[PDB]
């Protein structure tokens, strides 16, 4: 829930949220997108108490390197246009800046210099306690027959996401309707833990991040 | 194919109504922007339309 | 009024307010724009003849559900989709698709990878549906998506054919086209140099159900192409064109049209009206010599 | 009598309906004569003629706006007379007054040749059980696609969020194509269908605008079911390499993650994806909760293929000669598109005869042609 | 094709393709010369037949045309068909196809016309022989395959169809017409038709409906009975035969306005009776609505078997299913006479066992409240009625009622309706009487009156077997002379017994409903109750009701409301009949006044039901006419005019509704629309008229049973927010209710927007609130349909109070009426001898595929769902039984019927 | 061609007129256009036909 | 001109130079001195 706590924080702060998609920053002809970024930042300076949330800037934000015949250079113009605005020749006057990256595997080293992205927070996999917390937020929301263990379901699981725990409920809810139960019991929760895990292995849902830039 | 063939023609003849109905329904059709409170806005925005500032 | 007026019909305007005067005595049609700009005729089967077995195969599977889709309805058969014409170039693969279009009473829309035809969209990844929809308007039609399967040289490593990429888009549409305004009449006449270079997802079950191989010409068939060409020219009597077909061996239908042309350029030089039997000793020798000078190092028809 | 009964009621009712509306055209205008009749006069004079098309770039909240016309000149127009400012907001095409330009109303909107590929003109005439058999891996596509539209009640009892997404995967010809178009007939809500070969383009930047669009239209006209047919086609199809390539593939993928999901909070856009290259996708695509129940299909078993072959031979002429069960014997863990091609090829043998009958002989012959396809791009014979 | 002479037998066939030598020269010459040679022709007939058979395979027009060209001439030119009398007659077998080759294979317009007439004559003459039947047969079952016969055989069959149809249109009939030249009847073509029917029933389906209906007689249908009842099981299964039959009645159901329709459906009932399944018998007997047909099937199981067996249990179940209670009364007392067991049998027929099964479904459905918390003013009144509307059917909400606080805060007419709403909590239940009793013995008369209404509602589920009938309680109140008390009493009695016209119930209501001299507004209930009682069964068109209506018109015209209710009451009374209702239209019209004309247009709908297309057009000319006369001129009255206009609008909708149900289900999509243009229209026809057509639309949909329920109510609703009369919303919701929370997710939001948003009158607000709660029942408790459900062509009797109320501007007095809304559907459960309360499994199908029915017999693939689910409404209605794999056989076929499942486990 | 920008649709509109006037130009005693090109990879399929 | 539109802008302007340099337009007493910083960038029709 990379983007889920930043929707939580968008509820709390009540500042402007201006969201960017990194694949939205690439246009047909080169230097068009140069226009876009520059302009967007200066509109946000005029704006008072605002937040720019950089989503999915894995393309457009990537590492700079030379190809000598590429078509990557044309994209790396806009990559540069992101640097030159953040330091500026003036500071950010109340612009709070988030960058959301799937990957630290490739990033710019001047979009990941430590003075303009300040403290940088690794978001982690839930613990054996942390899955129990998540799955209580999720089963308190569901009708279940009282006397259950939310601890049990976490153990059964390996080290895993809570996005699986949001789907342990909902697939258990489909095993709920097939039995023609208004309620959810232990028995259907077991079938569902088996269902998600078998699928994860079959593909390779975790410990994989793809791409190269 | 007698038993079926008769129905087949009668289906085509039927279709001819459906086209005709689209044209009669669309002959007397009206369209709006914003209805009842912007009837009021006509009183006002017609005095202001005579001037030049647009 | 608005019911005497319609889309893509030219009106006259009296311009001081643009107040509609008359309908104009013209109307534009967008499908002819494409068809002309490409430029292709139509034909009969007397301009293909000699691969008379081929005309039988294609008349069965294309012509007979146009004239009478009723027979197919009773049998209960989902009528042919993609029908592969393939073989050596110029063996009159293209002229068969033309010949069927006249007889079937279809618009012969030759597609050929061109975007010069267009100036209002300009790519074929946004003009698969619009192309199908013009052919629906001006129904029926024969959509000659000619995929050569060698265009580009990064596009053949890139997809096995960049033309087959667009072919795949069409063909999938095509699966539910059994009724939506009442079945097919927009045929997929596809063509290629072999099907070993076609993607194997274009030859998947039920997707391709008739496959038409076209050989190089027979010696009886090669004489029948020569005889058609002799009616434009003025010969001398006593020339057997069964003799000429045996001087030649050809390897395509391409070879004999350039034998006929060369004899009348040789008679042009001569400055006599008649075509003589000796011109055809030299002519047969000029094409057969040309055919070998692009294959000794695999040189193109260009620099 | 069984066709007729249907016809007799339904026709006579469409004939009456049509007639009704002719007498009725006049009758519309009769309950008013100054109560609305007068109102109409007032609006018109304001409007005059021509109403000049503009394009609205942005609004200002002081009753004005900046239009840029396609004829060149920008104008600082006023939003005055017969207009809500809630029906204004970027992207609108507006009616301007032919002396002083005031926005008298918004009526004009113009469809794209790309929303024309996306949007469908049909409702599928075929419905479910035209590839039927494997009809328990179909209640993973009707308890998560069909059913939360049909019943909110069931998922209200259990509470929480209701289902979201499916990825269909398996052998080719095992029904994937027809599955998607068979749930769209039953639900009857906006069925978008896009090919993945059109998501791959030979021009950059427009790639992402196309993929960003599909879900934006989708959420607007919600409920919607978006069939992405073939998302196996994103790594195997690619034109040139200098406006194609890695870069263009990576970007369209990135875009598609925001749409599904992402931060958008768009409309209902259940997703149906067909694939067989499921490992040429992201881990944030085959992520759970954008895939919920995922459906695996393998080749049918021997007794399943008997369900399949009796669907297909009902539409055909039959005899006592025909025997289904020995056709089943020959094929061994093959697709039901193989079985669908033998029946389609069997009438090709009828057509070839010009005999209206279909016999056991016609089904066995086309079985030999179907098995020729399989083992002759083979040339090993016996497994070397 | 080309001639290759007599070298082998194969090439003889090729020789005769161009020119026959054994059918043309030889034979022709032979016939035109010697008459010893008649003996040679006779032997050669067999040879000639064979040559036709071999060349049937050839399809080309040219090589049948020319080949048999001179034979076609020879009929009149040389042979003259009487040069050897018998011999040309029996040689007409090869020559008859020769004529058909110019009719059908070659099309020459002049000869195609002319030789149609010739073919008819020679068909008749050769069917004396019975060899014209055999001629048809070799092409019907075929011997060869060619395109040709597929167009040709029809022509032979069409000759018969032609003449028989023509005898109705043109009275002269027989061979006097030269359009066929063949006699209509007589023992020469009659025997031909019977034999033809046999062959065409086996292999085809085509000519069998044309023959019966073209004779126009039930006699034709009764001949059919004989042949089919042989076929019932050995030739093909029971099921195939049932599908074969029901349609004689259905294509030609809509297609029988009253005197024919009843006579045909009698025969179908009898076919079912003859066959194995009595289950098919009961469905058709209900349809007819005759008392006589119901009794015969019930008797057939009950009387012959001395032992209790399956037979007594089965009888009780079958009659139980109709919740009209018409079958219930009739079937009771036979059980008492036989006396195996009184206790089980009597209860099982009654709707008392239906109370118990509801508890099992309810055990699942639980309670979720959502009722308004508003108090004070008119908002108090709104909320208290709303509580009853959410707890319709058997529900337990005792404690809320027992809090008498909110109860006592109701005032005026509100008090009466408040007590009435309490009764709907215990609708279809024996217990609940206790709450009503408290109020009834204390305070002002207003609460006393409201108690009686509530007794009515509660008594719906218990009034048979002489177990607390509504009659017992309510008789005392009728005796009491106060008007409010008596009026309330007879309203509740009518509701509870519904279609039951028991002696005690009917005969109480028989001297009364005959005072209208005294001016009393609330004496609408006098006729209104009696009308409700009558529906569900054949009607006597009672002399009590007809008399009092006329008398009211004489006495008063001041109370406009009173006479408007009265007019509707007559039209609702006549429902359940149509044959007899043709007579009473004239009787009413005898006395003519413009006020009387208002009554006539209503009654026209019922008389003309089971066709309406002379009725439809009439109810549209009427709409035009007000405008037409003022319109015409340029190029006391108040009461009469208003009654006139309103009656017509109601009549138009009503006509349409009965019509759409009985007959083809496809046309339903359009029939709703006959109204959308009707509405746009009325909303268009007069300023005054717009008010009436809004309200009518909602009940149009509910009565008509529209397929589409998502788009049309919601879209119409938006326009009608602006428009006056919020009672429009109430009428929409009765349709929208459907299977709860499918349609109704959209409905609650849509209706809730206008209500919550706008407040500008608490009067307007009240109508909107009631409508919203009606639509939903918590956890899919029950559904409401106008239809019986047992038949989907059917129409209920309990839902007629709903249908009545939409003809008038909204009133506080009307609110008391609206509390009643009965019309329950039971959820099916597989029964045992110990009365098992669980279903095992069922298949549900949203859309029937079967184009071998309208109704669509539920297929056998389905989608499987669990135990103990409510019988789903639209988009779930075809229901097939899954139980066969677990060793269970249904005894009672269920197609999505109301009827509870019953299984015999093996 | 791109043909997604105003400037390409200018290039093209002239070429369509050449082709159209070249059809007009046939069966005349003129010599149909002499043209040269540096490379053979600027031809369109319709031009070369 | 598998790239951007820029590259057919190059092409329009280049074709103009060739007709000048050698054509039925002839030069003259006009001279070209062409200064470049790397000559294997060029189109070989500008190496001519
Ligand atoms: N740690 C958690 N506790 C509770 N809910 C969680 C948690 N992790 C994930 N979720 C669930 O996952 C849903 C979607 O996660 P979200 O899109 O916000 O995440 P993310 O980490 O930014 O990943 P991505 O951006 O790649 O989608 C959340 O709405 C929530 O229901
Ligand atoms: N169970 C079946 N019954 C009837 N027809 C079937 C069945 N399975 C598949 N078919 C038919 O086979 C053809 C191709 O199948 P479809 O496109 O539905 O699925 P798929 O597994 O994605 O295969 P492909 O994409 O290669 O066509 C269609 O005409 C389809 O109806
Ligand atoms: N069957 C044929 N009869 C007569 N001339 C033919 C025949 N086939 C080929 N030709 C001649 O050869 C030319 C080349 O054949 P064409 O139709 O262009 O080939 P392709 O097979 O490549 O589509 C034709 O335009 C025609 O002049």
């Amino acid at each position: 829930g990379k983007t889920l706590c930043a929707r939580a924080v968008a509820n709390r702060t009540d500042a402007t949220f201006i969201r960017v998609i990194g694949s939205e920053l690439v246009q047909k002809y080169v230097g068009e997108g140069a226009r876009m970024v520059r302009e967007l930042f200066e509109m946000a300076r005029t704006k008072k108490a605002c937040i720019i949330f950089f989503d999915e800037i894995d393309a457009v934000g990537g590492a700079r390197f030379d190809d000598g015949a590429g078509g990557d250079n044309e994209v790396q113009r806009t990559m540069l246009e992101l640097i030159t605005q953040l330091d500026g020749f003036d500071p950010r006057g109340n612009i709070k800046v988030m960058f959301a990256t799937n990957r630290p595997n490739t990033l710019d080293p001047a979009l990941l210099r430590p003075g303009r992205i300040d403290r940088k927070v690794e978001f982690s996999l839930p613990d054996l306690e942390g899955r129990a917390n998540i799955f209580r937020i999720h089963s308190k929301s569901m009708s279940v027959e009282r006397g259950i263990r939310w601890e049990l379901i976490s153990r059964l699981c390996p080290n895993s996401t809570g996005a699986e725990l949001r789907s342990v409920c909902t697939e258990a809810g489909m095993f709920a309707i097939r039995a023609r139960r208004k309620v959810a019991t232990e028995k259907d929760f077991l079938k569902a833990v088996d269902k998600v895990i078998s699928g994860y292995k079959k593909f390779s849902s975790t410990s994989r991040y793809m791409q190269y830039n | 194919a007698a038993p079926y063939a008769a129905k087949l023609k009668q289906t085509e003849n039927d279709l001819k109504d459906i086209e005709a109905r689209i044209k009669e329904k669309a002959g007397v059709k009206e369209s709006d922007t914003g209805l009842a409170p912007s009837h009021l806005w006509d009183i006002m925005g017609d005095r202001q339309r005579l001037g030049e500032e647009h | 009024n608005v019911k005497d007026l319609k889309a893509s019909q030219r009106v006259c305007l009296r311009s001081d307010s643009y107040m509609l005067h008359k309908v104009l005595e013209n109307k534009a049609d967008p499908l002819v724009s494409l068809m002309m700009v490409e430029k292709v005729p139509d034909s009969t089967y007397d301009m293909v003849g000699g691969l008379t077995k081929q005309i039988k195969e294609i008349k069965e599977v294309i012509e007979l559900p146009v004239k009478h889709p009723e027979l197919f309805e009773s049998l209960g058969i989902a009528q042919p989709k993609g029908v592969i014409l393939y073989g050596p170039p110029g063996t009159g693969k293209t002229l068969l698709a033309r010949a069927v279009a006249h007889h079937t009473d279809c618009k012969f829309i030759r597609v050929s990878g061109a975007e010069l035809v267009q100036k209002y969209i300009g790519e074929g990844s946004r003009m698969v549906r619009e192309l199908f929809v013009m052919a629906r308007e001006h129904a029926p039609s024969i959509i000659f998506m000619d995929e050569i399967d060698s265009i580009g040289s990064t596009r053949v490593e890139g997809s096995g054919g960049g033309d087959s990429e667009v072919q795949r888009t069409m063909l999938e549409l095509l699966n539910q086209l059994d009724g939506f305004e009442t079945s097919k009449n927009i045929k997929i006449i596809m063509a290629t140099n072999r099907l070993d270079i076609l993607d194997p997802a274009l030859l998947r079950p039920g997707r391709i159900d008739r496959k038409i191989e076209f050989p190089p010409p027979s010696v009886a068939a090669r004489a029948e192409i020569l005889r058609i060409h002799s009616r434009k020219m003025n010969l001398t009597r006593g020339i057997n064109l069964r003799k000429v077909a045996e001087k030649m061996n050809g390897c395509s239908g391409a070879d004999v049209k350039g034998v006929c042309t060369e004899a009348g350029m040789y008679a042009l030089r001569e400055r006599r009206i008649h075509v003589t039997q000796e011109d055809f000793e030299l002519a047969v020798g000029k094409v057969m010599n040309k055919n070998q000078e692009t294959a000794i190092s695999v040189a193109k028809l260009f620099k | 009598r069984c066709k007729l009964k249907l016809l007799r009621m339904e026709r006579i009712k469409d004939h009456l309906l049509l007639e009704e509306e002719f007498v009725s055209n006049s009758e519309i205008l009769k309950p008013f004569e100054k109560k609305q009749e007068e109102e109409k006069k007032q609006l018109e004079e304001i409007r005059g003629n021509p109403l000049s098309i503009g394009t609205l770039e942005e609004i200002i909240d002081d009753d004005h706006a900046i239009v840029t016309s396609p004829t060149m000149p920008d104008y600082y127009v006023s939003i005055l007379s017969f207009v809500d400012k809630e029906l204004l907001e970027p992207g609108c095409s507006v009616l301007l007054h032919h002396k002083t330009m005031s926005i008298v109303g918004v009526l004009q909107d113009d469809a794209d040749p790309m929303v024309s590929v996306m949007k469908m003109d049909k409702s599928p005439t075929e419905s479910y059980s035209d590839i039927g058999g494997l009809e328990s891996q179909i209640q993973e596509i009707k308890e998560s696609v069909e059913l939360p539209l049909t019943h909110p009640e069931l998922y209200e009892e259990m509470g929480i969020k209701p289902p979201k997404g499916v990825i269909l995967y398996g052998a080719p010809g095992t029904g994937k194509t027809l599955l998607a178009k068979a749930v769209a007939n039953q639900t009857s809500a906006t069925f978008l269908r896009i090919v993945g070969s059109e998501l791959i383009q030979k021009y950059l930047g427009d790639g992402p605008r196309l993929c960003r669009q599909i879900f934006k239209v989708a959420g607007e006209n919600a409920p919607s079911i978006v069939f992405i047919d073939e998302i196996d086609a994103i790594g195997t199809k690619r034109y040139d390499s200098n406006s194609g390539g890695e870069r263009e593939i990576q970007r369209t993928m990135l875009e598609l993650l925001n749409q599904l999901d992402g931060f958008d909070d768009r409309g209902d856009v259940k997703v149906i994806m067909a694939t067989n290259k499921i490992e040429t996708l992201d881990p944030a695509l085959i992520r759970p909760g954008r895939i919920d129940r995922k459906i695996l299909f393998e080749n049918p078993d021997l007794s399943t293929k008997k369900k399949i072959l009796g669907i297909h031979t009902s539409k055909m002429n039959l005899s006592e000669d025909v025997n289904l069960e020995t056709l089943v014997t020959t094929k061994d863990d093959l697709s039901g598109a193989d079985i669908q091609a033998m029946c389609t090829e069997a009438g090709l043998l009828a057509l070839r005869e010009r005999r209206m009958q279909v016999t056991a002989e016609d089904f066995k012959q086309a079985k030999e042609r179907v098995m020729k396809n399989k083992v002759e791009e083979n040339l090993e014979g016996l497994y070397l | 094709m080309v001639d290759e002479s007599d070298k082998k037998q194969q090439t003889i066939d090729e020789q005769s393709q161009i020119s026959p030598e054994k059918q043309t020269p030889n034979k022709k010459d032979k016939k035109k010369e010697e008459e010893e040679q008649l003996s040679e022709e006779d032997a050669k007939l067999k040879t000639d037949l064979e040559l036709l058979v071999e060349r049937l395979k050839e399809d080309d027009s040219s090589l049948y045309e020319a080949s048999l060209n001179a034979l076609k001439e020879s009929i009149k030119n040389s042979t003259s068909s009487m040069t050897a009398v018998p011999k040309p007659l029996k040689f007409l077998r090869p020559t008859y196809p020769d004529l058909c080759s110019i009719y059908d294979k070659w099309t020459d317009p002049n000869l195609k016309s002319s030789l149609a007439d010739v073919l008819s004559i020679l068909a008749m003459t050769y069917s004396e022989n019975g060899k014209h039947d055999s001629l048809r047969y070799r092409l019907l079952s075929d011997v060869s395959d060619f395109e040709g016969w597929g167009h040709e055989y029809i022509r032979h069959l069409a000759l018969e169809i032609g003449e028989v149809y023509n005898d109705q249109v043109e009275k002269d009939a027989e061979d006097e017409t030269s359009s066929d030249g063949s006699k209509s009847d007589g023992s020469a073509a009659t025997s031909g038709f019977e034999f033809s029917k046999e062959d065409t029933l086996r292999l085809c389906l085509d000519i069998v409906p044309y023959f019966l209906k073209h004779n126009g007689e039930e006699d034709a249908v009764d001949l059919l009975l004989e042949i089919e009842s042989i076929d019932k099981l050995p030739q093909f299964v029971d099921e195939n035969t049932f599908q074969r039959v029901c349609q004689y009645m259905v294509a030609c159901v809509p297609l029988l306005p009253p005197p024919e329709d009843v006579a045909f459906l009698k025969t179908a009932y009898s076919i079912y009776l003859s066959q194995n399944e009595l289950t098919d018998a009961i469905a058709l007997a209900v349809r007819l609505g005759e008392e006589d047909m119901i009794r015969s099937v019930f008797d057939a199981t009950s009387d012959p078997v001395m032992h209790k067996q399956l037979a007594y249990i089965l009888a009780a179940q079958k009659t139980s299913f109709e919740y009209e209670g018409v079958q219930d009364i009739i079937g009771n007392g036979k059980l008492s006479e036989h006396f195996l067991y009184l206790a089980k049998e009597l209860n099982l027929t009654g709707p008392k066992v239906p109370e118990d099964i509801y508890k099992s479904h309810l055990d699942n459905s639980k309670s979720v409240f959502s009722s308004a918390g508003l108090d004070s003013a008119q908002q108090n009144l709104a909320s208290s009625f709303v509580n009853g509307f959410l707890n319709l059917g058997y529900c337990n909400d005792k404690l809320i009622v027992d809090n008498d606080n909110w109860v006592y805060k109701t005032k005026g007419d509100g008090m009466t309706s408040a007590v009435a709403s309490i009764g709907s909590i215990y609708q279809w239940n024996l217990d609940g009487l206790q709450q009503l009793d408290k109020y009834l013995y204390v305070d002002e008369p207003e609460v006393k009156a409201g108690a009686l209404l509530g007794i009515g509602i509660s008594a719906s589920g218990v009034h048979d077997g002489e177990v607390e009938p509504a009659l017992l309680l309510l008789q005392d109140y009728v005796t009491n002379p106060d008007t409010k008390i008596s009026s309330a009493a007879i309203l509740g009695l009518g509701i509870a017994f519904a279609g039951s016209k028991n002696d005690e119930v009917l005969g109480l209501l028989l001297p009364i409903a005959a005072s209208t001299d005294l001016p009393i507004e609330t004496a609408a209930m006098a006729s209104l109750a009696l009308a409700h009682v009558f529906v569900g069964t054949c009607n006597g068109d009672i002399t009590t009701s007809i008399m009092d209506n006329f008398l009211e018109r004489t006495a008063i015209e001041l109370k406009t409301d009173w006479v408007r209710f009265l007019a509707l009451a007559l039209g609702i009374l006549y429902m359940g009949q149509g044959e007899q209702v043709d007579d009473v239209l004239e009787t009413i019209s005898a006395i003519e006044h413009p006020m009387t004309s208002a009554i006539e247009v209503l009654v026209g709908s019922c008389a003309y039901t089971g066709t309406g297309d002379v009725l439809l057009i009439q109810d549209l000319l009427h709409r035009l006419t007000p405008k037409n006369v003022k319109g015409e001129e340029d190029a006391e009255i108040k009461s009469e005019e208003k009654k006139g206009k309103s009656s017509d609008k109601d009549a138009t909708t009503d006509g349409k509704n009965d019509d759409e149900e009985e007959e083809k289900e496809a046309g339903i999509v359009d029939e709703l629309a006959y109204a959308v243009l009707g509405i746009a229209l009325i909303a268009l026809g007069e300023d005054i008229g717009k008010e009436m057509s809004l309200r009518h639309f909602g009940h149009l949909m509910h009565y008509g049973n529209e397929h589409i329920r998502r788009m049309v109510p919601l879209a119409m609703g938006i326009v009608s927010v602006s428009d006056p009369q919020m009672k429009v919303f109430d009428t929409l919701t009765r349709f929208s209710h459907d299977a709860d929370l499918e349609v109704s997710m959209n409905s609650i939001f849509a209706m809730g927007l206008c209500g919550a948003g706008t407040n500008n009158a608490r009067l307007a607000q009240l109508l909107r609130q009631l409508a919203s709660y009606y639509s939903r029942e918590q956890d899919a408790l029950f559904i409401t349909r106008l239809a019986q459900g047992l038949l989907h062509l059917g129409k209920g009797t309990m839902t007629m109070d709903v249908f009545n109320d939409a003809h008038v501007l909204n009133k506080v007095t009307l609110a008391s009426i609206l509390t009643t809304a009965v019309g329950l559907v039971s959820p099916s459960f597989m029964l045992k001898h110990h009365q098992l309360f669980y279903m095992l499994n069922a298949g549900i199908r949203p859309k029937f595929i079967l184009a071998l029915n309208d109704e669509g017999e539920p297929i056998k693939v389905n989608v499987r769902v669990g135990q103990a689910v409510e019988t789903v409404g639209q988009a779930g209605r075809p229901k097939k039984i899954t139980g066969w794999i677990t060793q269970s056989t249904p005894v009672l076929l269920n197609h999505g019927e109301r009827a509870e499942l019953e299984t015999d486990e093996y | 061609f791109d043909a997604q920008t105003g400037s390409d649709r200018e290039v093209q509109r002239i070429l369509i007129e050449l082709l159209t006037q070249m059809d007009g130009f046939d069966q005349s005693t003129n010599v149909k256009v002499i043209m040269a090109t540096n490379r053979a990879d600027t031809l369109d399929p319709a031009l070369l036909r | 001109s598998e790239g951007t539109s820029a590259d057919r802008e190059i092409q329009r302007t280049l074709m103009e130079l060739l007709t000048q340099m050698d054509g039925f337009d002839n030069l003259g007493q006009t001279k070209i001195i062409m200064a470049t910083n790397r000559p294997d960038t060029l189109d070989p029709a500008l190496l001519r």
